[PDB]
DNA sequence: CGGCCGGGCGCCCGGCATGGCGGCCTATAAAAGGGC
DNA sequence: GCCCTTTTATAGGCCGCCATGCCGGGCGCCCGGCCG
């Protein structure tokens, strides 16, 4: 047990059951923008949730930035009947998440040598692309990282309890490197 | 650049509207001033309303208007000036793109507005047949306008509600236009505009019934069909139509009202059944449609409408309809929600009869469970005020019916606002059972008290949001009647609950605060001072995760023993199964001192007997074990501390409120300041920092001093805990030459060695922020009468002061070690936190303080400077007038102060604070502060460039636009006086009309030729504003005697006015001269017959008798001196501050890294000047040296200077035409030159001089040999040094360039047979091949003669005035290098170049020993050159060296220099992908393309609110 | 002794190939994915 | 289970660059010493 993380990122995808083009909702939106050449796909953001949104010609869309479950099922439905609004037929119907982004910050700095000498089975610290280590935890099943600074990341979940979970049962281990 | 071309470009970019609003104001008021030019500023203005960016889009739209108002409107009755432009707009209002039809529409507005009673009229056609055009050509922009509303898409859905801003703006001119047009045109726009109410362009009706009154007493039909389309509007289908047509009735209700009773009578039902119909979870129309009804009903006949339908019908009554609102109290839209308590708040006011029916108990139970669930600040706050209007006219009738009204709600409310908050993974939830839903007597997480999602600070807002309504109540009701909530708030006293106790001390600090009269709460003394001063309960049931968490690692240690520390069991203590706190816990249960005690003394036990020998091995787990136990134990403890200190805060604010105080107070005081300096949440340290204020005047009425006078000092000194905003006097008290204000570049600020140094980054801003509220609070509440009556508050502020800085700072202040050295550095930053909210009668005593404040900016010790400082920029913008006067008329003269540095280091630094903390406002005073800073911009002193060039590079974007500022309001004569002094001091620097030719004083001889006075008058112009600059005039020029005539002026002027005055900045210092060491007697000489007042002092000699000058050297007015004894006594020559630092060459120094340059960068001096013959010899870095040396901030660091110019310079020795290798180099040229140009200036002596004599050139060509070549072949099949110096050697009796120069020669008197010649070359075996071949064997006749390096100096003189004197000498045989300076060679007649060299100047430079001021008959120079050989790559490589040294000058005056010198002079934490599986790349593609940032609402309400437009239309 | 002679080393000047030093995009190579 | 695309790499050929290389010339400050 432990000092508790807290949650900065979610994301979730809607199959919007249209075939909806994406030059109309570039156009008569002041909200959207969109370009082919730079990236596939409208973007889009609404204030009240705080939230930005991708609308892919297929109809499937993202929401990020929400902070909780029902937040964010809220932004997108919110996004939905907008899409429905400008004309297109849409239906909110099946909604995943598909991400979340733990952090905290751990109360003393690391010497994330011994992470690797001590725990290489799943442990990796290369600096080449990035700063710290990763960790491909198990279970449950979480994309974990730790900075040298002490700052830790608690990725790719798909449920609330998942991180708390995970921060639990890797604090230990971290406790013994300093 | 016009001062109407930069000050309009303003309006493009600037820092604030309030700089734009004068930057709009301006060109308006000047174009008043010029009222022919208009179009002038229409076409520079006009273009920004095609912007990319709605902000200037906007202000460019209110510039075309204001700017138009000057203008006479048109006539022909007593060619519509606009046509072209309202024709480019009529035509921009259609354009595909987005913004240019919102500009387009915008500027139509404002013209149409100003002059549309002109438009379209022609001239000559009397005004019954031009009112024809008018008429129609308003109607044909209003069918534009309405064609563009039919066919407008393109709206904005970023916010719950949407909105249309090419709609809304398209309105907006209509509406404009139609105010001007006849009725008989508006019934046809009415009647089209109807038709489009049948998708609609409905916004127009808003408009018409807007701007036009006349129409709805026209007819009655008008009214009836717009409200018929809005009731047709306010039951549609789509809400976004639902929210456009309940918005047209809102601002029309007052009008609309009396038209006829049915209209009104069935409106108001279809409202009621529309609001009635339950909203979706997406649509905020319904916010609106609150709005309109809370209009119509806040006006009587409605009331009788609604009056006489109850009559009819019971189930149209206003009591039962305004129930009707209660679902939407918690509807998730925020702005719904908060339109719905606004509405009903405005019923609650609606009087008597239309209250009594619907407030009940109900609405009181609905409306406090909702501010117990609210998260949004706004909708909290509403509700509150909402529930104590209702509560004060309820309790206005009477006591006893709100008792009966609200007693059968008691218990469950008083239970759930008492109801304790929780830990975060352990929350307790509210019972849901007492949550009454609306409609009966998604968002449910916050009732489940979950404070993952939502952080402490919000629920401790909402507990405490509830008290503060409930103690309201808990006032109104008589107190017979209180028992129910006075035993739950008492027992709630009690509660094992940390949370639940401090919310029954806020209930009671509420219910105290509000009663009529304090001896009400008499009853609550006792239980409130118990847990005031009673020794607290051990364990808190809210706390329990943390002991819990205790026990963990305790038996984590105990389980270590055994599987570490092989310690046999049987004997080990038991840890207890059940954590203290918990329910049903007896107090045998697991108690945090149990654990302290098993951490250190069970630990020790076990270790005197574990398994022995491996103690050694067992250690290092054991005791990091040991080690984590201690981290969580001591981490327990201090959320126990945390939470104890809350709740004796919050009993101690309560019993204060009730007027207690006991005969010792320090337990309250305690309770208060130690809460004060500890509790993070804002909202609630504002309480105990509002109540020590309340302490403090309480104990000082009372008649008690001693409490008071301590608790005041103690949170003076909390003040002043801030470091990085009160700097430690112990740590910087030795530093002084530097300025902290840029010390925060420095390493060492964040200490990054030790995160200990965060920790208290924190706590000492967070007792910061409740001081210094304290402290202000204390201020409002005392207001003009504090310093009479808190007489420490007064001696703190002012006496250290006094003391420290009435004379000399006595020796006591210069001790880190020693106390006083401190008081002084917090003393300025009590003022500096008193000052911006004292009471405007204390002025006076603020103002006393200047005198001391401004000694203290004066000071040696860099804390005091940067204090001093900090505390003038903030008593200076506090009080303006008085605060700047002081500061113009003490310390703006002393930043030119050259004598000493630290007094110009504070008049800089607080120039820096001054602008930082003045901001925008700092208009009215700017144009007394720019010119210095342009001053310090080029200073000595790296701090104070630095300091000046970041200040000056905002400062400079504000004086385009001061030129007509009006006067501040109140203003001291003083400065006033000072501003029209500033004024036309910079107006000479802002515009060609100059000051006419400086007056040299009478004491300087009377003889100047008419260029030479230029000069002078240049280097006056630079000597005014204290800039640098070379006078790069050619040789034969009286250089000297415009040098001197400034300098000695300058002495002079420094002279008298010291003497006139006691000012230390003008005592006088002395000045230097560096020469080459042979002209050291001519400056001698002429500045003792030019200048016989200056004492002059030569410090080139022996070293033994150099050494006696190490103190003597100050004495004198003027040094002269060597560059090379320079190089040497650089150290003891620069420890002086000196004036007019003057070097006679700069060539010696053009070259970076010459030592003698690294010697000459070093001096400080208070003005420098350079005498260069020639500035450009090889390259423009050369040139850098020169202006690194006179002002080092000014073309930029070296390498960037190389980047921008001298490659690009470099890459034109190939040019072909019209290449980019080409125009890269012309681009570099010219954008070198248009920085350079003021400060060099150049003149040709053959442009400036007729009576010296004429000049021609020619060039004379030769062959080249079978054998020569051959030898270069043999050589060319083979560093580059060698091969280039054997190349020069080879290619020079048969070979050609001897031949050429004997035919040459023998083409003069010389050969054939008076006639001079000077043979020249560049090496020494080449003058020897000369020598020993043309006398010796092929013109024996000439008289030859030789000068080279050989020549001792002490027979050169001999040698070369018998050549130029004595007709028998006929040639002279010579090297270029040779003398230089001064070698006079003036007789001769032909100059013959042998052989040629890389440099140009070099090269002018001999060429300029005939061609001389001492002759008169023409110099005739002659080029030798072999063709094709390497001679000619050394010529054209000289004539593109001299062609960039040529052209990088140019033509250069005193007045064709330009006036635009200000323009040059200035020079996420974890990013996991997640459009796509995660990943960490580091860079994305959707979002890193610019994506930005999302636009603020704030700019479409200022811009579409109705009213505004409205009161602009008249 | 200072004044002047002679020897003395020091300090600046002047060009452009060339080797070191590095990263620019794409080669010949590799893992991971769309498509079959 | 296999082909070609995309991102990515260690290497190729260069774009682009930094700092150096010199010796024949010159002025100058400094020292030891003779001049009167």
């Amino acid at each position: 047990s432990g000092i508790t993380p807290t949650l900065q990122n979610i994301v979730a995808t809607v199959n919007l059951d249209c075939r909806l083009d994406l030059k109309t909702i570039a156009l008569h939106a002041r909200n959207a923008e969109y370009n082919p050449k730079r990236f596939a796909a409208v973007i889009m953001r609404i204030r009240e949730p705080k939230t930005t949104a991708l609308i892919f010609a297929s109809g499937k869309m993202v929401v990020t930035g929400a902070k909780s479950e029902d937040d964010s099922k809220l932004a997108s439905r919110k996004y939905a009947r907008i899409i429905q609004k400008l004309g297109f037929n849409a239906k909110f119907t099946d909604f995943k998440i598909q991400n979340i982004v733990g952090s905290c910050d751990i109360k003393f700095p690391i010497r994330l040598e011994g992470l690797a000498s001590k725990h290489h089975n799943f442990s990796s610290y290369e600096p080449e692309l990035f700063p710290g280590l990763i960790y491909r935890m198990i279970k449950p099943k979480i994309v974990l990282l730790i900075f040298v600074s002490g700052k830790i990341v608690l990725t790719g979940a798909k449920v609330r309890e998942e991180i708390y979970q995970a921060f639990e049962m890797i604090y230990p281990v971290l406790q013994d490197f300093r | 650049a016009t001062r109407l071309d930069r000050l309009v470009t303003i309006l493009e970019t600037g820092s604030t509207r309030l700089i734009r609003d004068t930057a709009v104001n301006q060109l308006a008021d000047w174009q008043k001033q010029h009222p022919e030019e208009l179009f002038n500023l229409l076409s520079r203005v006009v273009p920004y309303l095609r912007h990319k960016d709605w902000e200037t889009r906007t202000t460019a739209a209110k510039a075309i208007g204001k700017i138009i108002e000057n203008a006479p409107l048109y006539d022909p009755n007593a060619e519509w000036p606009f046509e072209r432009l309202c024709e480019f707009l009529k035509v921009d209002l259609f354009d595909p793109q987005w913004e240019t039809r919102h500009g387009a529409a915008m500027g139509l507005r404002e013209v149409i507005r100003v002059h549309g009673a002109g438009a379209g009229r022609r001239r000559g056609k009397t005004r019954k047949e031009n009112n024809d055009l008018n008429r129609q050509w308003l109607d044909d922009l209003a069918y534009r306008l309405l064609c563009v509303l039919m066919l407008d898409k393109f709206t904005d859905y970023s916010s719950d509600t949407s909105v249309a801003p090419i709609r809304e703006t398209v309105g907006q001119t209509l509406g404009a236009v139609l105010r001007h047009i006849s009725v008989e045109s508006v019934h046809a726009i009415y009647r089209l505009l109807y038709c489009m109410v049948t998708h609609g362009g409905m916004v127009g009706l808003r408009y018409v019934v807007a701007v036009r009154k006349d129409l709805l007493l026209q007819d009655g039909d008008m009214i009836d069909g717009v409200v018929r389309c809005v009731m047709q509007g306010l039951g549609d289908i789509d809400d976004d139509v639902r929210s456009v047509s309940a918005a047209t009735l809102i601002p029309m209700a007052k009008e609309f009202v009396m038209m006829r009773r049915s209209a009104l009578d069935s409106l108001i039902n279809i409202v009621w059944e529309s609001l009635s119909n339950l909203g979706d979870d997406l649509s905020a129309s319904t916010g609106k449609i609150m709005d309109l009804l809370a209009t119509l009903c806040s006006f009587p006949e409605v009331l009788e409408a609604m009056k006489v339908s109850a009559s009819q019908d019971e189930e149209r009554s206003f009591t039962l309809l305004v129930p009707r609102l209660y679902p939407f109290l918690r509807h998730t839209i925020t702005s719904v929600r908060l339109a719905v308590l606004k509405a009903l708040m405005t019923f609650a006011n609606l009087g008597g009869e239309t209250s009594q029916g619907w407030l009940n108990g109900r609405i009181l139970r609905l409306i406090f469970q909702n501010i117990i669930v609210e998260r949004d600040q706004d909708t909290l706050n509403m509700s509150l005020e909402l529930w104590t209007t209702l509560v004060r006219r309820l309790a206005a009738r009477d006591p006893a019916i709100l008792a009966d009204e609200f007693e059968a709600h008691a218990e469950p409310m008083m239970q759930l606002a008492l109801h304790p908050i929780g830990v975060p993974r352990h929350p307790i939830p509210m019972n849901p059972a007492l949550f009454q839903k609306p409609s009966g007597g998604v968002d449910g997480h916050m009732i489940q008290g979950e404070v993952d999602l939502v952080g402490v600070d919000v629920l401790i807002r909402s507990r405490i949001s509830a008290a503060k309504a409930m103690g309201l109540i808990m006032s109104f009701i008589p107190t017979p009647r209180l028992a129910s909530y006075d035993t739950a708030v008492l027992q709630a006293l009690s509660s094992p609950y940390a949370s639940t106790q401090l919310a029954a001390a806020m209930v009671i600090d509420e219910y105290a605060k509000n009663c009529s009269t304090p001896e009400v709460a008499s009853r609550f003394i006792e239980p409130l001072q118990k847990i005031i001063d009673l020794e607290r309960p051990s364990h808190y049931r809210d706390l329990v995760t943390y002991v819990q968490r205790v026990r963990s690692a305790s038996q984590q240690l105990i389980n270590l023993f055994r599987d570490h520390g092989k310690v046999s069991q049987g004997k080990l203590p038991t840890l207890a199964v059940v954590v203290q706190g918990e329910p049903e816990a007896g107090p045998g249960a697991f108690s945090i001192a149990n654990a302290e005690k098993v951490v250190n003394e069970d630990f020790e036990r076990l270790k005197r007997l574990m398994a022995p020998g491996q103690r050694l091995i067992a250690l290092p787990q054991l005791n990091e074990a040991r080690e984590q136990t201690v981290e969580v134990i001591e981490e327990a403890k201090a959320a126990k501390e945390a939470r104890d200190a809350r709740i004796k805060a919050a009993a101690a604010c309560a019993l204060v409120a009730m007027k207690v105080l006991p005969k010792k107070p320090s337990p309250l005081i305690k309770a208060i300041m130690d809460s004060i300096k500890t509790e993070e949440n804002q909202e609630l340290q504002s309480r105990s920092a509002a109540t020590i204020a309340r302490l403090v005047q309480l104990f000082t009425e009372s008649g008690r001093r001693g409490p008071a006078e301590k608790v005041v000092a103690n949170l003076v000194k909390f003040s002043c805990v801030e470091v990085a905003e009160t700097p430690e006097f112990p740590i910087h008290a030795h530093k002084t030459n530097v300025i902290l204000s840029m010390q925060k570049e420095e390493d060492r600020v964040d200490h990054p060695d030790a995160v200990k140094y965060a920790r208290e980054a924190k706590a000492a801003r967070i007792t910061r922020r409740g001081a210094k509220e304290a402290l202000e609070i204390l201020s409002k509440n005392f207001g003009a009468e504090l310093l009479e009556r808190v007489p420490t508050l007064r001696t703190f502020m002012e006496e250290p002061l006094v003391r420290a800085f009435s004379g000399d700072l006595p020796p006591e202040a210069r001790d880190p070690e020693n106390a006083f050295g401190q008081e002084i550095v917090d003393a300025m930053s009590v003022i500096r936190t008193m000052t911006p909210t004292l009471h405007p009668a204390l002025h006076p005593f603020v103002m006393q303080q200047v005198p001391l404040v401004i000694k203290a900016l004066r000071s040696d010790l860099s804390v005091f400077r940067y204090m001093a400082a900090k505390c003038m920029a903030t008593i200076c913008s506090v009080i303006t007038v008085d605060g700047m006067t002081a500061l113009v008329e003490k310390v703006l003269p002393s930043i030119n102060n050259p004598l000493d540095l630290s007094f110009r280091q504070g008049a800089i630094e607080v120039i820096y604070h001054l602008i930082a903390v003045m901001g925008d406002a700092i208009l009215p005073y700017v144009i007394f502060l720019i010119v210095p800073v342009l001053g310090r911009m080029s200073d000595s002193d790296n701090q104070i460039r630095l300091i000046a060039t970041t200040s000056f590079a905002t400062l400079v974007k504000l004086v385009p636009l001061e030129a007509g500022i009006p006067d501040p309001p109140g203003l001291s004569e003083e400065l006033l006086k000072g501003r029209d002094r500033e004024r036309t001091f910079i107006a000479q620097l802002l515009d060609p009309k100059k000051i006419e030719p400086f007056k040299i004083p009478v004491a300087i001889k009377a003889e100047l030729r008419s260029y030479q006075q230029e000069g002078v008058n240049w280097l006056a112009f630079l000597n005014k504003y204290h800039l640098h600059g070379i006078l790069c005039d050619d040789m034969g020029l009286g250089k000297t005697l415009q040098t001197i005539c400034i300098v000695a002026s300058d002495h002079h002027q420094r002279a008298e006015e010291f003497a006139r005055t006691g000012a230390p900045e003008v005592r006088k210092l002395p000045s230097l001269i560096i020469c080459p060491p042979t002209l050291s007697g001519h400056w001698q000489q002429e500045i003792k017959t030019y200048a016989p007042f200056l004492t002059v002092t030569a410090y080139v000699g022996s070293p033994a008798e150099r050494r006696a000058m190490k103190d003597s050297l100050d004495k004198t007015d003027i040094v002269i001196t060597s560059y090379d004894v320079c190089r040497n006594d650089i150290d003891v020559i620069e420890k002086y501050n000196w004036n007019y630092c003057v070097l006679d060459e700069g060539h010696l120094i053009k070259n970076p890294k010459a030592k003698i340059t690294l010697a000459v960068k070093r001096l400080t001096s208070n003005h420098r000047l350079i005498l260069t013959g020639t500035p450009i010899q090889n390259n423009v870095l050369e040139l850098w040296s020169l202006f690194d040396f006179l002002m080092p901030g000014f073309l930029g660091a070296e390498k960037v200077f190389l980047d921008r110019f001298a490659k690009p310079i470099a890459n034109s020795r190939y040019s072909k035409a019209s290449s980019k290798e080409q125009e890269a180099g012309a681009l570099a040229i010219e954008a070198l030159h248009k920085q350079v140009l003021p400060f060099l200036l150049r003149r040709l002596k053959e442009e400036v001089l007729n009576d010296l004599p004429p000049k021609i050139l020619q060039n004379y060509y030769c062959d080249l040999s079978d054998l020569q070549r051959k030898l270069f072949e043999d050589f060319t099949k083979r560093h580059i040094f060698q091969a280039l110096q054997y190349m020069r050697k080879l290619c020079n009796i048969h070979a050609p360039k001897l031949g050429a120069l004997r035919d040459l020669l023998v083409d003069c008197g010389i050969g054939v047979e008076p006639h001079r010649a000077l043979i020249f070359c560049q090496m020494k075996e080449m003058l020897d091949m000369v020598q020993n071949t043309v006398l010796k064997q092929m013109l024996p006749s000439v008289s030859y003669l030789r000068l080279d390096g050989s020549v001792e100096a002490n027979k050169r003189q001999d040698i070369v005035n018998k050549f130029n004197s004595d007709p028998s000498y006929d040639v002279l045989l010579l090297t270029t290098s040779v003398g230089g300076l001064g070698l006079n060679l003036t007789g001769a007649d032909t100059v013959i170049f042998v052989e040629h060299d890389w440099n140009p100047q070099k090269d002018l430079q001999a060429m300029d020993r005939a061609h001389r001021i001492g002759q008169k008959k023409v110099v005739n120079v002659y080029r030798i050159i072999t063709r094709g050989t390497l001679e000619e790559k050394i010529l054209s490589l000289q004539r593109f060296k001299i062609d960039v040294a040529s052209t990088v000058v140019n033509q250069q005056n005193a007045g064709l220099a330009t006036m635009d010198t200000d323009q040059i002079l200035d020079l996420e934490d974890m990013v996991d992908i997640e459009t796509g599986d995660v990943r960490r790349p580091g860079k994305k593609a959707a979002w890193l393309e610019g994506l930005g940032e999302l636009w603020d609402n704030a700019q479409y309400e200022e811009s579409f609110d109705l009213d505004g437009f409205l009161k602009t239309m008249q």
